[PDB]
């Protein structure tokens, strides 16, 4: 729009609670896909988004898995003649660090909503909390 | 309409095994142990026998959902080798390709 | 001159020192109140302007998953607790306190505690089934020197 | 000889599309996948159910747009959303397409209990990759 | 037959609303102003008094409430175009930057009526204020339906 622009765009309401926030020491995001190029683009989108929100991120490529199975090519007899099929799974792991619970929800929502088709995520949150009040003091 | 009469009989076997699962579980537990009197175990062996034969879960056969083929089926997709090959060879299965190596 | 908020007013009403004294739902929503609300919604009813507004509407209606993904969204097993699922020996009080029936029911309640696919209500039904089963077999048990209830 | 998904040679007068021209062994090499879901990835479930929905969704779209499909449809699942991307010939009037989209979307959203959207790209005529 | 009697009657309903300890709502005032659009000549002073009382009571005027005052102060079939009223300028100043929500059934009507009044006065600066109000927040949702969206 050249001349017609919103004036005061309405923004969602974010209210700070009185409950303490979760503290994630680590947050591993393992995305899976049949296509490496999609993982490269999603890795670029996710790493850029993390750096723009202040999150610390590292990326590595877990070894790929290929599952192969054999089938009978003909409809009837001709046993020795087979056809083989495979499914290739590729992995990209986004290891985030030192995240509060508010930062991990907004980031995960943003990147999960933009997860391309054919891509599956496996978030592995690692929360850190104090010791139970009972355990703190030995009681007989 | 299901594919054939063989698929219809199997469908009924699958719905009657679901109905009698709790019953056959509770009764069969009384037999798979050595802690209860053998008189009770011999009697529970007859209560399970009296249940209808289609409740028995070993009479279910995995058939192709689209052609009702009894053998040659792949359990992850529930399709026969012939039907699976038609969808796979046309690019219609997500991520399935031919294996060249 | 024609000041919108400067000048004489009707003065039939007085300043509302008391405000909204009767509650808004004085009675359960009537057809008249339920329908007027639907008409107020149509006043601001405009078509979707982009894919965001469409997804916002689907989310408000439950059609689209909420994010971040929670695999247990809306999945509460009767608001139970861990101790309810794991400690099930309270329900074995009717059974004999010792003997073969106690030894068997202990194995039954041990498995039920390790069952993640059943609710507490379903687990109790398994225990109740055996209570009625052994009651029916009172005569066979008595021959074997086992006394039930 | 292999007869699977191979549009065999005629006498140079048969117009095959890009998808039809390539045999099964070119999948993941020259041509991609028509459906993209996460159900065939490693350690993922519900492959059987996603595949059955695809078979139906293709037969439904052919009958709902009879003779108006220039190429096979592309199915894209994201979260619980389903997206159907179909190349459709410009045979029917414009207003008729709005009817079939509203109908086919609502009908398939109440049948599979997901949000379903239809994406139609109109072509003047079938696109010919080569004459075989 | 007589407006003075008719107006005094409608006021009597309002006086019984205070005897019975019933407090008026936005719709109550909107209804009175919509009725006043019949008597353009004699409804001007009464209409302003209503809006002053609306604020004192604590009811917040909605877009519909101004839509009715505009109709009453800027008649479409206005022969006296020589010296039009200036209230439209004051209203827009009052509503500058505010965001509005659906709270009546005539909220959509306001924007289409306001733009029309700008064309009659041939004031393009006022048209920018009206459109500028439409862009603040989500006011765009109250432009109107198909008949009034294309007129605005
Ligand atoms: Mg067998």
């Amino acid at each position: 729009l050249h001349v017609d622009v919103p004036k005061d765009v309405t923004r969602p309401t974010i209210t700070t609670s009185d409950e303490p926030d979760t503290l994630y020491k680590r947050l591993s995001i393992l995305v899976k896909a049949h296509d490496r190029a999609v993982l490269d683009s999603y890795e670029y989108f996710a790493v850029l988004a993390a750096k723009e929100l202040g999150i610390s991120i590292k990326v590595h490529e877990p070894p790929r898995k290929i599952e192969r199975f054999t089938l009978l090519k003909s409809v009837h007899i001709f046993k020795k003649h087979r056809v083989q099929y495979e499914m290739r799974t590729l992995y990209r792991c986004l290891e985030l660090k030192h995240l509060t619970g508010s930062t991990a929800s907004v980031y995960l929502e943003y990147i999960q909503r933009n997860l391309p088709e054919g891509v599956a995520m496996e978030v592995t949150k690692t929360q850190i909390q104090q010791l139970p009040e009972h355990i703190k003091e030995p009681m007989w | 309409y299901y594919v054939d009469w063989r698929m219809l009989r199997d469908l009924k076997r699958r719905k009657m095994a679901y109905e009698y699962a709790d019953e056959r579980l509770r009764i069969n537990s009384l037999r798979k142990n050595t802690i209860l009197p053998k008189d009770l175990q011999e009697m529970a062996g007859d209560e399970i026998a009296a249940l209808p034969r289609d409740s028995c879960p070993v009479r279910i056969r995995n058939r192709c959902v689209m052609t009702s083929r009894p053998r040659g089926v792949k359990r992850r997709w529930r399709l026969s080798r012939i039907v699976f090959r038609h969808l796979a060879d046309h690019g219609l299965l997500s991520g399935v390709q031919r294996a060249i190596w | 001159r024609k000041y919108l908020f400067k000048g004489k007013r009707l003065s039939i009403f007085a300043d509302k020192a008391f405000a909204d004294e009767p509650p808004e739902p004085e009675a359960s929503p009537s057809l008249w109140e339920i329908e007027f609300a639907k008409q107020l919604a149509s006043v601001a009813d405009q078509p979707f302007e982009n894919g965001f507004e469409e997804m916002i509407q689907w989310t408000k209606e439950g059609k689209l998953w909420e994010f971040p993904v929670n695999n247990e969204a809306g999945l509460d097993d009767d608001g139970s607790e861990f101790h309810e699922h794991i400690f099930l020996d309270k329900y074995l009080e009717d059974f004999p306190k010792q003997g073969p029936i106690r030894l068997f029911m202990e194995l039954v309640t041990c498995g039920l505690s390790k069952n993640p696919y059943l609710s507490v209500k379903q687990k109790v039904e398994h225990i109740e089934w055996f209570r009625n089963y052994f009651n029916e077999k009172r005569d066979i048990l008595k021959e074997n020197n086992i006394a039930f209830t | 000889k292999n007869r699977a998904a191979r549009v065999r040679v005629a006498k140079g007068n048969k117009p095959v599309s890009y998808e039809e021209a390539h045999a099964p062994h070119y999948i993941a090499h020259r041509k991609g996948w028509l459906s993209l879901h996460t159900g065939n990835l490693d350690g993922e479930d519900h492959a059987a159910e996603r595949t059955l929905e695809d078979v139906f969704l293709r037969k439904f779209m052919m009958g709902t747009f009879p003779g108006c499909l220039a190429d096979q449809i592309v199915l894209k699942r994201r979260a619980n959303q389903v997206d159907i991307c179909a190349l459709v010939l410009r045979q029917l009037p414009a207003h008729k397409f709005y009817f079939l989209v509203g109908y086919s979307e609502t009908l398939l959203s109440h049948f599979y209990k997901c949000p379903v959207r239809l994406h139609l790209q109109t072509v003047p005529s079938k696109v010919v990759y080569k004459y075989i | 037959e007589k407006f003075e009697e008719k107006w005094n009657d409608i006021l009597d309903l309002l006086k019984h609303m205070v005897a019975q300890k019933v407090k008026p709502n936005l719709q109550t005032f909107n209804t009175i102003l919509k009725g006043l659009r019949k008597c353009y000549s004699l409804g001007r002073i009464p209409a302003l008094q209503i809006l002053r009382e609306m604020k004192h009571i604590g009811i917040e005027p909605s877009l519909a409430t101004y839509h009715h005052i505009i109709h009453l102060f800027y008649p479409r079939d206005l022969s006296a175009i020589k010296m039009p009223s200036l209230i439209i300028y004051d209203i827009m100043n009052e509503l500058e930057g505010r965001t509005f929500s659906p709270q009546d059934l005539d909220d959509g009507r306001f924007f289409q009526l306001a733009m029309s009044v700008c064309s009659s006065l041939r004031d393009l600066e006022l048209a920018y204020q009206v459109h500028r109000l439409l862009n603040t927040g989500d006011n765009r949702k109250l432009v109107g339906h198909d008949p009034l969206r294309k007129v605005y």
